[PDB]
RNA sequence: CGGUGAUUGGCGCAGCCUGGUAGCGCACUUCGUUCGGGACGAAGGGGUCGGAGGUUCGAAUCCUCUAUCACCGACCA
RNA sequence: UGCCUGGCGGCCGUAGCGCGGUGGUCCCACCUGACCCCAUGCCGAACUCAGAAGUGAAACGCCGUAGCGCCGAUGGUAGUGUGGGGUCUCCCCAUGCGAGAGUAGGGAACUGCCAGGCAA
RNA sequence: UCCUCCUAAAGAGUAACGGAGGAGCACGAAGGUUGGCUAAUCCUGGUCGGACAUCAGGAGGUUAGUGCAAUGGCAUAAGCCAGCUUGACUGCGAGCGUGACGGCGCGAGCAGGUGCGAAAGCAGGUCAUAGUGAUCCGGUGGUUCUGAAUGGAAGGGCCAUC
RNA sequence: CGACUUACCAACCCGAUGCAAACUGCGAAUACCGGAGAAUGUUAUCACGGGAGACACACGGCGGGUGCUAACGUCCGUC
RNA sequence: UAGUCCGGAUUGGAGUCUGCAACUCGACUCCAUGAAGUCGGAAUCGCUAGUAAUCGUGGAUCAGAAUGCCACGGUGAAUAC
């Protein structure tokens, strides 16, 4: 948690200036990071979810749970209570070190990157980011993996518009293409 | 919600208890000042009510809020309690794990004498 | 029709029994139930029977 | 021919035709045809005092139907013995009380609106006459 | 022709069998009914069945409670 | 957190070909050796090869020669 | 007038009973043999189950209404 | 005795939504750290523990605002018990009951017990 | 034959070859206790991924669910999840409801023995209403109750049951 | 691989308008249950015992299903 | 022993020659790219001696433009009961 002793004197003190708040409460503050990992394919192999599900026990710090099917749709496949995916919900201490992993080297390590899309917010000041690879973090040894399906980062942070939860991203440099 | 999912987890508690016509112990755990009283079964008043916001119970307590002062609590209800004829009654959790504070003010209270 | 029927025999000195019904093609497994039983007034665990 | 599109039911009670209407004001148009005698209208006659009543206004103006039937009417058919259950639904009713306002018609003078309701009023086996919109 | 219908059941003779201040005796049936139409108020049982049986010879009286005004049934202590 | 049922949490210490050494809690193992880190990158330096890319006047120019 | 049972590739049949796949004999397209057709070998293409409207996560399959396609009837005065 | 606040009730939209303002010495909430009591079908987010640096931001309480929701007259109309009548698939008369919808209007809740702060 | 709505005329009941649908099952968890939780359908963002799989946020409010066709009911949730268990127990049972009757249905409370919960308390089945047939005769086990002179036994009777 | 004109059909809310036995955010009059009271009625009320008959109904008003809001038609509830 | 350092199509950029001029519509070079293809169904072709098979060179045509045609050599079989 590198980055979270310079989020306290850094970082909230340059968004006081940046849309006038009153109250040190007032700041935008993030509240947790989610890993989901969207197998899909997991009707054919059993398996083919364990694989998924230890590629999140060395991306991120923690165990996954397996999700549910909420609905059961015959275009796919999929019944009532079927587990179709796995998530990460990382928050408290282990988030703070997981995006320092994630922003510094671990974005710089996406095959033909040009930058992160400045317009992948939800309308409240929630970012999410996709990717493509497991290969851009450096816990994959590369050869017992065999599939290319990545994850996708979700950001959940506590704003209110597009623009107030796009400023405190843009303390960590998070390049903005 | 914070509140008001509690207030529904204790109706359970509070309708049942009720229609016995239970002289009930409802306690209300708080980070700071946990309190405690004993309501009639009618539901409009009171008989017995003590907690560490008075000033009689807080200059003997260093801090007010964990589980040192909920025994203080649960045993200055029962004190006071058994001086208007109160014996049985029914403890009610109001919306709270039966884990900590309001399990040590509910120890302190079946040590004293209040017989629930 | 599917759901058939058994006999619950106690395990106990005397001959009474319960019966009830199990499905036998989906949970072929025999019930270890413990009921009680009015003849030595004791709460002995059952075993399935026909 | 209106008729109605997935009802709940097919079949229906017979019922009463009794009280009084509700759609007594002129609202859409200027100009009503409102019924003054108790009776039922056929959705073959809807659509019959349309045509008769739509060429004299000629085709420019606009004319509205306040009235659907939704209301289906069984029919045994000929050489068939009482009973054996209900009969087939053959048409479809719309249970007219008096004062229900039955044709509009806005863009049109007075003395074209008058020369074409009664066109319209001959094809139904109700009473109808010519009301004005009112103010309020 | 033929037909498909002609079918009904047994009427469960439902409803209310004592009305308001009306003495019953404890264990007296009151309200017979599907659900829980009528709710279970002061001294008065709610069977398996949402029958709402007397627990107390008294009277009997409905109300209106909570935030819901489902009729209620209470019994008077006479 | 509980017990017997996550991965190992070891602080390591990363490098990158910049000599920008830093340390970070991760689950990699012994050691880790890095290409690039947040600093050090061509991503302010890539768009300015990006820019000046287009352009046929300054093609032909060099073919007339005067 | 009803009642019973089907309407699936250009032809007509299995598949329905017991819900998760549309298949067979022909025909047609191309190549091969023959001077050339016919025949014969090889590769391949073509319907998405009459229509609507239920049931379920899902329908050719399960139910109801329809259209004309066959068979059975239609009493005794 | 007043203003507040917290817990427990009656009543349940005249009591509930929206907008604007305001509250922190009390109280309350957010928050702080979690190795330990406990626990996440992963995460201490929830639950639980030990404390009080900061804020009233989110939540909650209070006030104003009718912009909605809601209450609701008086009169009229429909309906109908009893006794008669008619151009009797419907309607009227005498008498008794009397809607629903709509209008004027009211309307930003009232109050009981106990504890704490403050002014007296 | 049974269950749900309407006809059925605001207590109950009420017919027709009247109008719409279902049942002759299932479950040892889908029951009991304790603890906790609130969806459907849309909108935006995001790797394969699209109208619809999984993740984050907003509106919305029970339009969702309740094993099963319908009615009534459900936020204290009867809906969902987890831990422990068998009260789906025996002998009764004041008091009513509904039937001409055979019958059917609810049931406070007593004794014994347990289950859950710290405790107050709940549990003698499932949110309720269909999932079913009287007797005779015969079979299985227990109980010396009787047992044709006496002592047994066979056969009868009672209980559980096919 | 991208799209310019757009006589036309058209989902949810918004304003207005009707309909429904299987729709009810509303809601009567009657009818039914229980309690108090004056008057009247040969106890007209209930239980038990002896004896039956009857269980083919018809019409008129009112609320209806059905038939064609046809029948001295048929099936219901009350008088 | 892998679609792999096999194979070279397709395609982008930069060029050389020829010709009055190379977009339709030439040949060649440099970099980059990497496809189908893993011995081929019915059926069918050529060959018994320097023959088949494999490799390169030269000429005509021609300003430039061949895998085609015409010729020249290097290695060099098996079988014909």
């Amino acid at each position: 948690a590198k980055l979270h002793d310079y989020y306290k004197d850094e970082v909230v003190k340059k968004l006081m200036t940046e849309f006038n708040y009153n109250s040190v409460m007032q700041v935008p503050r993030v509240e947790k990071i989610t890993l989901n990992m969207g197998v899909g394919e997991a009707i054919a192999d059993k398996k083919l979810l364990d694989n998924a599900a230890a590629d999140l026990a060395a991306i991120s710090g923690q165990k996954p749970l397996i999700t549910k099917a909420r609905k059961s749709v015959a275009g796919f496949k999929i019944r009532q209570g079927y587990p179709i995916g796995c998530k990460v919900t990382l928050r408290g201490e282990r988030m703070w070190e997981f995006f320092e992993r994630l922003i510094t080297i671990a974005v710089p390590r996406i095959r033909d990157f040009r930058g992160l899309s400045a317009k992948s917010f939800d309308g409240r000041g929630n970012y999410s980011m996709g990717v493509r690879e497991q290969i851009i973090f450096p816990e994959i040894d590369y050869d017992k993996v065999d599939r290319v399906r990545g994850l996708d980062i979700t950001i959940t942070t506590t704003a209110k518009s597009d623009e107030e939860g796009r400023a405190l991203l843009a303390a960590f440099d998070f390049p903005f293409r | 919600d914070k509140k008001s999912a509690r207030i529904r987890r204790a109706t359970r508690a509070r309708r049942k208890l009720q229609e016995l016509g239970a002289t009930r112990l409802v306690v209300h755990r708080t980070p700071r000042h946990i309190y405690a009283q004993v309501i009639a079964p009618n539901g409009s008043e009171v008989l017995v009510a003590a907690s560490t916001v008075e000033k009689a119970i807080a200059e003997q307590l260093k801090y007010t809020g964990n589980k040192d002062a909920a025994a203080a609590v649960g045993k200055a209800v029962a004190e006071r309690a058994l001086e208007k004829g109160i014996k049985d009654v029914s403890f009610d959790r109001s919306g709270f794990q039966y884990h900590g504070r309001v399990q040590a003010l509910a120890d302190a209270a079946r040590e004293a004498g209040l017989q629930f | 029709g599917i759901r058939e029927k058994i006999k619950l025999v106690s395990s106990a000195g005397t001959g009474h029994f319960y019966t009830t019904t199990k499905n036998k093609r989906t949970k072929p497994e025999k019930l270890e139930l413990k009921k009680f039983d009015p003849v030595v007034r004791q709460h002995v665990i059952y075993k399935e029977a026909k | 021919m209106l008729q109605p599109k997935r009802t709940k039911f097919r079949k229906m009670h017979k019922g009463r035709n009794r009280g009084l209407a509700q759609g007594t004001d002129v609202s859409f148009g200027s100009f009503g045809l409102k019924a003054v005698g108790r009776g039922r209208l056929t959705a073959r006659q809807i659509e019959a005092a349309r045509r008769a009543m739509t060429r004299a206004v000629k085709r420019q103006g606009k004319i509205w139907i306040r009235v659907f039937p939704d209301k289906p009417i069984t029919e045994k058919p000929l050489a068939v013995r009482m009973g054996k259950g209900k009969g087939n639904v053959e048409y479809w009713v719309a249970l007219i009380q008096p004062g229900k306002v039955l044709y509009e018609m806005d863009g049109v003078p007075e003395e074209l609106a008058r020369e074409a309701f009664k066109l319209a009023a001959a094809k139904l086996p109700i009473k109808t006459t010519f009301v004005t919109k009112t103010v309020m | 022709g033929s037909t498909r219908n002609g079918r009904d059941s047994e009427a469960k003779r439902l409803g209310v069998k004592r009305f308001g201040g009306e003495s019953v005796l404890a264990g007296s049936i009151i309200v017979r009914q599907r659900g829980t139409k009528f709710h279970a108020g002061a001294n008065v049982g709610c069977g398996r069945d949402h029958t709402l049986f007397a627990k107390a010879d008294g009277k009997v009286k409905f109300e209106v409670k909570g935030p819901k005004n489902r009729k209620f049934i209470s019994i008077e202590a006479e | 957190m509980k017990k017997d049922i996550h991965p190992k949490y070891e602080e390591i210490t990363a490098s990158c070909s910049c000599g920008n050494v830093m340390k970070i809690r991760s689950t990699v193992g012994h050691d880790l050796n890095l290409d690039v880190c947040s600093k050090c990158h061509p991503f302010f330096t890539g768009k300015q090869r990006d820019v000046a890319t287009g352009g046929r006047v300054d093609r032909f120019n060099k073919r007339f020669n005067i």
